[PDB]
Order: structure tokens, then sequence, then C-alpha cells
RNA sequence: GAGCUGGAGAUACGCUUUGACUCGGGGAUGUCCGAAUGGGGAAACCCACCUCGUAAGAGGUAUCCGCAAGGAUGGGAACUCAGGGAACUGAAACAUCUCAGUACCUGAAGGAGAAGAAAGAGAAUUCGAUUCCGUUAGUAGCGGCGAGCGAACCCGGAUCAGCCCAAAUUCAACCCCUCAAGCCGAAGUGGCUGGAAAGCUACACCUCAGAAGGUGAGAGUCCUGUAGGCGAACGAGCGGUUGACUGUAAGGUCGUUGUUCGUGAAACGAUGACUGAAUCCGCGCGGACCACCGCGCAAGGCUAAAUACUCCCAGUGACCGAUAGCGCAUAGUACCGUGAGGGAAAGGUGAAAAGAACCCCGGGAGGGGAGUGAAAGAGAACCUGAAACCGUGGACUUACAAGCAGUCAUGGCACCUUAUGCGUGUUAUGGCGUGCCUAUUGAAGCAUGAGCCGGCGACUUAGACCUGACGUGCGAGCUUAAGUUGAAAAACGGAGGCGGAGCGAAAGCGAGUCCGAAUAGGGCGGCAUUAGUACGUCGGGCUAGACUCGAAACCAGGUGAGCUA
RNA sequence: UUUAGGAGUGAAAAGCUAACCGAACCUGGAGAUAGCUAGUUCUCCCCGAAAUGUAUUGAGGUACAGCCUCGGAUGUUGACC
RNA sequence: GUCCGGGAGUGAGGCUGCGAGAGCUAACUUCCGUAGCCGAGAGGGAAACAACCCAGACCAUCAGCUAAGGUCCCUAAAUGA
RNA sequence: AAGCGAGUUGUCUGGUAGGGGAGCGUUCAGUCCGCGGAGAAGCCAUACCGGAAGGAGUGGUGGAGCCGACUGAAGUGCGGAUGCCGGCAUGAGUAACGAUAAAAGAAGUGAGAAUCUUCUUCGCCGUAAGGACAAGGGUUCCUGGGGAAGGGUCGUCCGCCC
RNA sequence: GGACUCGGUGAAAUUGAAUUGGCUGUAAAGAUGCGGCCUACCCGUAGCAGGACGAAAAGACCCCGUGGAGCUUUACUAUA
């Protein structure tokens, strides 16, 4: 028995396998963007250090 | 006979090792106020943190049906001594004769022998293999 | 499963019972005033066997003080005369025998009294 | 089978060996209530009115459906639905929600009803009859977008079987075959401590049949089972060929319940008022619609087999032990009482009572002699029988000495289960010294819990819920569902998922990768690289009350208002 | 003798339904659930603390980090001078 | 010097030194940090008494010395200069 | 063939939530040649050893079995949860015998008699604490009979019990 | 008429444990077992309240408690 959380299912939730695992970065996008070059760059799985093990309750069986 | 010993027919041979460790039942030993009898350990139900926070945020992204992911052969010991035992078919052994959701190619380069492969495939990462090794091209779907 | 103490319990009770010594009353047999006057006999007992130095060590201080004043004699002021003799080091237990012989200090006075010039 | 009908086993009374004594099955006298129903109608109780008849008293009275008789309705412990419908909780409170359609009410029949042969599932241009679990998918979706509920795509077997509204069943002969009374069923003993010892010892016999057990000490030659097989009159019961019968006549809109879908970016069950169109290469939908395909056609049901159930009859389990276990090892006695509704506590003498004549105090209860008793420190409220409290004496100390208690400390009376100036049962007194539990920063407290005895004494139990130590399986790895075997099994088994190059919203890409005008960067196959995985006890956690208990409050049903009115 | 439960009675007190009704009792729905709080059982060898900060309709609630034990590790990087 | 992990605690302390904050520089009142201490160990000194001077232990010996504390007594130790 | 250390130096600190780690033993199960009649298991007490828990020497008594090493399983173990029942408690022999609305005695009896019985004297109620009908208890009333127990003394009185 | 002579019956609320005198002091300062000092021949019963932080339900006055119930108001809102 595992829900898993579909929602923070979506967003990272891919495995790597031997070394650090990903996560997203997130800046705050949306409107009165006009300013700002370099994270416009820097957005995907943007690690965060090692807080990945709350997520798992989010998914982890046949994904 | 049953003058100075204890057995008699051995099954007292021990072991070289172990397995089990000491276990617990808790709430144990008569001592130990122990974790948080505040809604802990009995029932709880919902995960053992904080909650549903973090997860919000994110604008999220669809698509994540089944469609198709494929998996690999390797690419490594297969096309060298390797003659007929892998057409897709007989070829089930790391779950492919499984239909269906394809296989693609993908496979190295350079390439100092042959096989033969009842193939089903044509993709561009094996580009720099696909004939090296061997076995026509006949594009199916 | 299954165990049914309803009898065991019982040599327990009695394997700490063993100091059912001269209590009070019926504390031998008692079953409150047994475990429990048994936490009474587990305080110091444990050092009540070396602690006690300090009990008999209010013995020579009295002896050893100034016995035979007929002398000169003074205990403390005069441990440094103890230790002025060739191979001091010894010293009570020496003071238990002391109770002995009085001839422990005759020709063991003036022979540390003024060992000094 | 020949003897005597259940506990105050009842003395007696009475019957025997062609049917007393217990009984197997098909029947019968069958009291008030139960549907019972003549009426009354508060179970054990009062009335009319017709048939009968020596003046007395005998045959009977109530509703529903083919209706003019009759046939049926009764009470039910768990199996399907339907009318059926809240709710404490969780989201750390908190109206959509989880509980769910659950508690309860009411209707049905068999011990089988329920879906089950269709305007169908799937999807490569396949496949037929329901459900269950096996595996997936614990995916898609859902969703105060929150916990959370959760199919179809590929899988096993029981089953891979036909027909229903307008152009088979009923009595019986035979039967593989079940049901209680019941039939036989095996094979040697002596001596001791002693209750005959099955313990010491001795030898043969019984063998497809050697599980529990009774007779004073565990017995194959004392005996009931087990292997070998039998039993009628009555009937069912799973029946096999056949005799009396005849085996082939509605989509839709708007408001919504469900379904996984809290309902909205979606067809599909159906309802509240409106539309009864199509009408055959016409019609139902593939999740709204366009185009093409796929399959099925208004129109009514039957389908046994498995899935899920557990009142009874043999047999079977690493449980309890008669406050243990259901409350019942013969009581849910009496009852608590305002009412439905709540209930005990309690077992045990040895094989067997042989539970006992005979003189005493005494009213007797209770106690003497002495047999009984192998053994009466079982003992006619009875095994062994530990204990706070409680019964007496004694070797020793003690009121003139002070602190719940303490341990040692010289003495002090006793003893010497080893003269060995050495110890056993101890005390005036000395240092001084304040208890335990245990929610406490914190005390030694007056902070609290505690008179004692006997037990209950809780984070565990099922769950591929997961991570991880060790031992092992493998390096290309490990298995579910039960089908066959069947007092173990088991190989057979790729349903199947996890490991697996990855990244990317994903597409798709690619051994390398999202950026766009891209040697400079984070992750990766990569890599001075484990590519592993399964079983077990186990670190935390998890789906559940599942660490237990202590709260007034919310509900369904039901009970009297003889209390105040 | 009907009235009854979320109604009746009622001289209003917010009195009563059967010795407490701020909405009867009993069988039943779930143990109301519980961060409250009592407790959670035999005897142990070597090691070891927070009321500091960030979070909170959040406070003696709880999360995490410095802060403990253990498996692996860090081939010269330690602190003192 | 050097991280990954199974699992904690319970968040609400006290005091002397170091200085202020609310403050008749008052308060084992209250805020802060910094050494220690008691929440997890006993004593001498301190009359006995959590942070104060000295000192934190393997169980047993009526064996020795150091620091504090004392050198008149009730219970140690020169009314020695 | 499951790993073990003297010789030695620092650590061996004391430890509250905790980490790695050893066990005493009872019930279930394996192997039972078994252990017990001189009688073990039930229990009462004696200075051997053990890290503690505990294992040991013997009788006592008791009556039929019982545990063992190698092993896994089990509701495996606080006296202590103001718990619950069962029993012993102590408040302690005191307060109290009930509405303070008088009684003495002769005599029957016998086990002694103050409260029974045959009875002369006293007094409280007598719109009562009379008798019948109402509800109720169901066995009250009698021929009477016995103390185990009850009537909160007890008793040769009950409407206890036959 | 109860408190005292005598015959029988004698429970409950509660509670760790009494070689259970006091000061002044000390202690989370309300100490009798602690400090230091003084003091009593031990016991029985009648009687009395200062005494154990007297007893009973773990204040229910209050606060804390993302407790409940109860009533009202146009509190958000359902609803005959």
């Amino acid at each position: 028995p595992k829900m898993k959380t579909h929602k923070m299912a979506k967003r990272r939730i891919k495995i790597t396998g031997t070394g650090k695992v990903m996560a997203f970065k997130s800046g705050k996008r949306h409107q009165n963007t006009g300013k700002s070059g370099d994270e416009i760059r820097g957005k995907g799985k943007g690690f965060v250090l090692a807080k990945a093990e709350w997520a798992r309750m989010k998914l982890m069986l046949p994904r | 006979h049953d003058l100075k010993p204890t057995p008699g027919s051995r099954k007292d041979r021990k072991r070289v090792g172990r397995g089990p460790g000491g276990t617990d039942k808790t709430a144990g030993r008569g001592h130990k106020g122990q974790k948080s009898r505040s809604g802990a350990g009995k029932g709880a139900f919902f995960e053992g943190g904080r909650s549903r926070l973090i997860a919000r945020l994110p604008k999220r992204g669809f698509n994540n049906v089944g469609t198709t992911y494929e998996v690999v052969k390797l690419s490594q010991l297969q096309d060298l001594e390797d003659t007929t035992f892998d057409r897709d078919t007989l070829e089930a052994y790391r779950l492919v004769r499984r239909k269906n959701r394809p296989v693609k190619l993908l496979a190295s380069g350079e390439i100092s022998r042959a096989v033969t492969v009842h193939v089903d495939a044509a993709s561009a990462a094996a580009i720099k293999a696909v004939e090296a090794a061997g076995g026509r091209v006949v594009l199916p779907e | 499963p299954r165990a049914k103490t309803g009898i065991v319990r019982r040599r327990r009770h009695k394997k700490v019972l063993k100091r059912a010594k001269g209590f009070w009353g019926s504390r031998s047999k008692q079953y409150r005033n047994a475990f429990q006057t048994l936490l009474n006999a587990a305080t110091y007992e444990y050092r009540d066997r070396r602690n006690k130095k300090r009990d008999f060590r209010r013995l020579w201080i009295q002896r050893i003080n100034a016995g035979a004043r007929l002398h000169g004699m003074n205990y403390s002021t005069f441990i440094n005369g103890l230790k002025r003799a060739n191979i001091d080091l010894n010293r009570k237990v020496l003071a238990d025998i002391a109770a002995r012989e009085p001839e422990a200090f005759k020709a063991l006075v003036d022979a540390s009294r003024n060992a000094r010039q």
C-alpha cells in the first residue's frame, strides 16, 4: 500500500543511480519579468542540497 | 550407556554465522518514556513528517501516461561471436520478445565483426552501428 | 504461548529476602518491610567495608596523638620524625601493633627526635 | 440384549432367558401461547351458536389468491440485493470529502439466490457466456487540486455448454450410493522396593490393521478404535435404462444518483417536465465534435459448476485451563429494576468411599476410642498448600532512652553439622545517615502514587507497506495465481515488476545530455565502474483502535411516564 | 389513559420525563479521539545532549541543524605553539 | 582535517564570573551571549545544603601522601616561635 | 571444525532519549538411549560458583512424571497502572441495639433461665399504632416441631428450616 | 438521655512507612527523621483542637485545550 502523491509526482521524480538526486530550482517567473538574466538559464532540476527524503511518498513504484 | 554424556545423534550442529538481531516490541522492559505519545506511534496514517508543502508552487508538467520509454540491449557482447538466438521473437531473456512498445537500436561504432538480427528498429542512436554489425534495414511501423 | 507465573514469583522475593536479618517486628518474612527494607539495606552497604577506614581512623589519632608524653611527643608535628629514619615508609597497622609492646618507642624516640642536627 | 427404567446414583415395588431392558426408521396420544385465529384477549383463563342425544353431553367457527372448496402467511444465529442511511474521526480545528452506503428499519426463497448468451471487452486490420482471488495498476483519473478512492491494456482455474414473451415435469422397478441400534477385529508371564510396578530381567508370538483412553504404579498377549468387510422394515440422498408424460413460440436538454471519476475540458445506468424519431448498408458508442474504421441491433428471461456462508455429523491444531477459556466444564440461580436491558461467584477425595457399629462433655454442632484407610498430617464444604494480618513459648537484649530506616562498628547471651582464643541466633550503643515509584530544570521532602496478598502488565499482529546488518542464491538475477501429486513436496509456471544508460514537461532523443545561433556549463552510459537480486530475524517508518484505558457529547432502534405534570 | 426524546409538561426556573436532562434510558454506530495524562514487566558491558536558530491559526505541540552511537571514509588537510 | 546513512532527545532551565536591557544598577524577576556547574556521579571546606577552594573513581586491603580545611574539646590535627 | 589473548600503556569515565553486545528460565516443538520409588516433579531451608539475574550441597514434604543439551516459537518476568475482583485488614472493641410511648414477680419448662408460657397487679394508643374492603407480597395461619444461620445480644419464640 | 462497670454484635471514607518532643535556623524559605541545642520513667483510658500542608471528586472561580454541549445575533452558510 503506497499512494504516491501525484502532483509532486510530476515535477522532479526521475531517479539517477549512484551519484546525486535532482530537484527543481524554480525562480519567480510570471509577470513584471523584465529584469534578470542568469536563472533564465537555470531552471529544471535545480538541486536543493539533500532534502529529497521527504519526497518519496510522492512516488516510488512503477513510474 | 548414558553414563557421562548428554547427546546421542547430531543436529546439535550449530552454525558458522548469524542472522537475527535483538528485536523490540514497542513499549517494553518496564521502562522508557520513548517517542512522543501525542498522536505518533499509534495510527497516524499520514506520514511521519510535516505535511503537503513545497509540493505546491510548481506550475506542474503533464504527460506521464505510459506511451513509451524503451530499455536497451547494452550493446557490447552481441556483435562478436553471437550467431543465432537474437531475433525479435526468440530474444526473450531480458524482456525483449515483449512486443508492442519498440526497442529502437542504440549501439556504438567501429565494429570489427558482425552478426544477424530480426531488427524491427531504425533508431538514430545506433547510426554508428546498424550495418557494421550487419542485418538489413526493413522499416516496419 | 501461555506461562502462568503464579508460583515462580516466590523464590524471586526470597532470593533477595536472604537478608532477613534482625530488622524489626518480623521483617524476615514481612512482604512490605522486606523488599523495601532491602532497598534500605541498599545504600552505602556497597561501600560499607572500605569507607569504614574513616571510622577506624578515629582510633589512631588519640593513641598516636600523644601516648607516653613522658618523652616529648607531638604526633602531628612529629611525623617528620617518622620519615626521618633510614627507610621509614610504612605507617598504620603498625599502630594497631603499637597496642602490644610499649617498647615501640624506647630507643625509637631520640632516634628521630633530634634526627635533624 | 435378557435383565430394572436420568441427577435425593432413589431403598422398595416389578418383569428374564421364542423378546422384560436400550433402541434404528416411515407413523401417534399432542394441554395455554406461537400463524393458532371463535369471541375476552394482561401464556397457563370467562361467552354464543349447529351436528350428537338413556334427563348429562359429543362434532366447530380467521385474512389473502385461479374464488364456489382450497393453497398459503410462523419463528430464525452467518450467504446476494433492494426500500436503506446518519454518524465520533482525518485533513492535526474547520460545510464538497474519508468512514459509505457503514449502524438500523423493512421484502424475498433456497440453503442458493445475486451479475451471468449482449444495441459486448479489446485494439495489429482481436476476442464471445458472471464472479473471485492470482499479477498489473497499487498505473489513468479524482481531488478546500488536501489526506484520499482507484478500472481497462498481458495473465490461472472452477468454467472454456443452450434457449426464453405477438410472425419439459410428475408416481416407480432396478442403483455405483449415502443415514442412525448394531456384528466380529489381532497376538506370553514370573521375582523385588511395593498399591498388581508395563522400572531392573528374561524369551516367543501379532503385523496392510501397532492415534486418545478405563481398570489403585506409563500394559500389543483385559478391552473399545485402526486394516477386512456387513445390516432389514421407512425414507431421503449424488443417482444410472425405462413404464404411466408427448422434449422443438428508448438518444436529448436543464436539475442530478452511480461508475475510479467531489460532476466538469468528456460519451455510458437512470430520473423531475418536456421529444415515442430512426424504422436496415437505417440504427449504439470508442471517452464532447469532424472524417473514416470497429462491433453490436428495439424488444423478456433461464443458465446449475466454481467465488463468498458456516445452525449440525466424524476427524483434525508448536492454545487455554475451570475469576484461566465465551458470561454457561450443568447458573447466564436469586435477580439489578423505572424499562427494554446488565449479571454472577464457584470446579478437583483416592482406582474405590469402603463417606464409618461400638462407652464420654454436650441441646447439638465439634471433639474420644477402633475398624474401615496399602497410604485418612484425602478426611463426609476434601490434593500439595507459599503469605501481609494472625497463635504461644523460648536462647538474647530493652524503658531512662530518644529520630521513619540504614550499614558497619568494640561489647553483650547463645552455638561450638571440622580444641584449631576461630563462628553461627544477635544488641546498649557509635558516623552519621531522610524513604521507593516517578509527570518533575529543579528536593530527601509536606509534590504525587502506594495497607497487603494473587493475576492482568500493551507500538505489536497480516500486509511483495519500505529502507538497512549479517549468512546465502545467483552476476546476466529473483517469481503469483493452484493445475497435477497430496500426512511435506515438487519441478512445470516470464501474469508480472524490480534492477535497468540517461535526460527531457514530454515528445523524443541518445551512449552521451535540456539551452539555439550551441568547447562553456549541472546530471548521465559514464565512471581511478558492484549492472545485481531474493529469505529470514532484525534501525526507523506504514496501511489500521492495532500501545490500552478516563470523560461529560452527536445517532438508529427500542422501554415504561405507577416520579413532579 | 394518550402525550416522547430532540417532543411533550409547564405558575416561565431555562424547571421535568421516572433520585443530574444545558435536550431520557437501554442494545446498538467508533475506543470521541487525543499532541492531555497514569503506566507500559527480570538482571546488563563500552559511548552520550538541546529550553540555542529558522517554521507554524505556532508555542511546556511539532520539524530540522550544530549536538550521540554505529558501516564506509577522509594516504597528510588537524588543533597548540 | 575528511561526508552518506537506522535511529534520539525534548524545547518550557539555575547559578557565580563577563556587561547591558524594563529597573529607587533592586528582585535563585526578566533578555542576551560567553567558562563551569546541577537536568546525567559521591566528598572535605561549607554547621548538614545544585554551580564556591581542592578533587570526578574497575571490585576488593582497619598500607602512603598531597589541596582545601584545621593544629582546645564534643569527632583528626603544635594555645610552637 | 563457530576465532581467542595473557606480557604492556592510555582508555576501562558514573550516566538520563539512544548505539554495538550477554544472558537466568518457564511454556510449544526436535532427537528421547533418557532422568524418578533409595520416588523426582510442589514446596521449606544450609557461608560453591556466577558480570547481575541466577546455576549448586540436602533433607523436609509430597504424590505421580519430568525436564536436557544444538534449536526456533510464546499473552517471556515491575510489588508498585490512586487499577479490578478474591481474601486478610485496621478505624477497636470504643460510637452504637432504633424514635426514652414505665414495669415487678409467682409459676410451666429444663441445659442454666431477665425479656415464653397459666396469671393479680402498671402504663402508651385507642379518628389509633383497631377490624374489613384496595395494591402488594404469595406463603402468611395452624398440628407442631431442631439452632447450622438469620431476627444487628442471645434465647428452649419465627410467619428460619420439616 | 449519651461520656465511666458488664454480656454480644462493630463497619465504612482512607492509607508508604512511626524509637510521633521542641526551638531557632535551614530547605523550590509552612521541617517533628536536617542542621546546632535542650529535654522526658514507659504504658493505658477520659477529654480537647494548633497539628499531619485534615479528609472527598486529580478546583468544576480562572488560564491554557486548533474539548463538548447548551442559547442568542443580520456571525459564513444549509434548510422545512
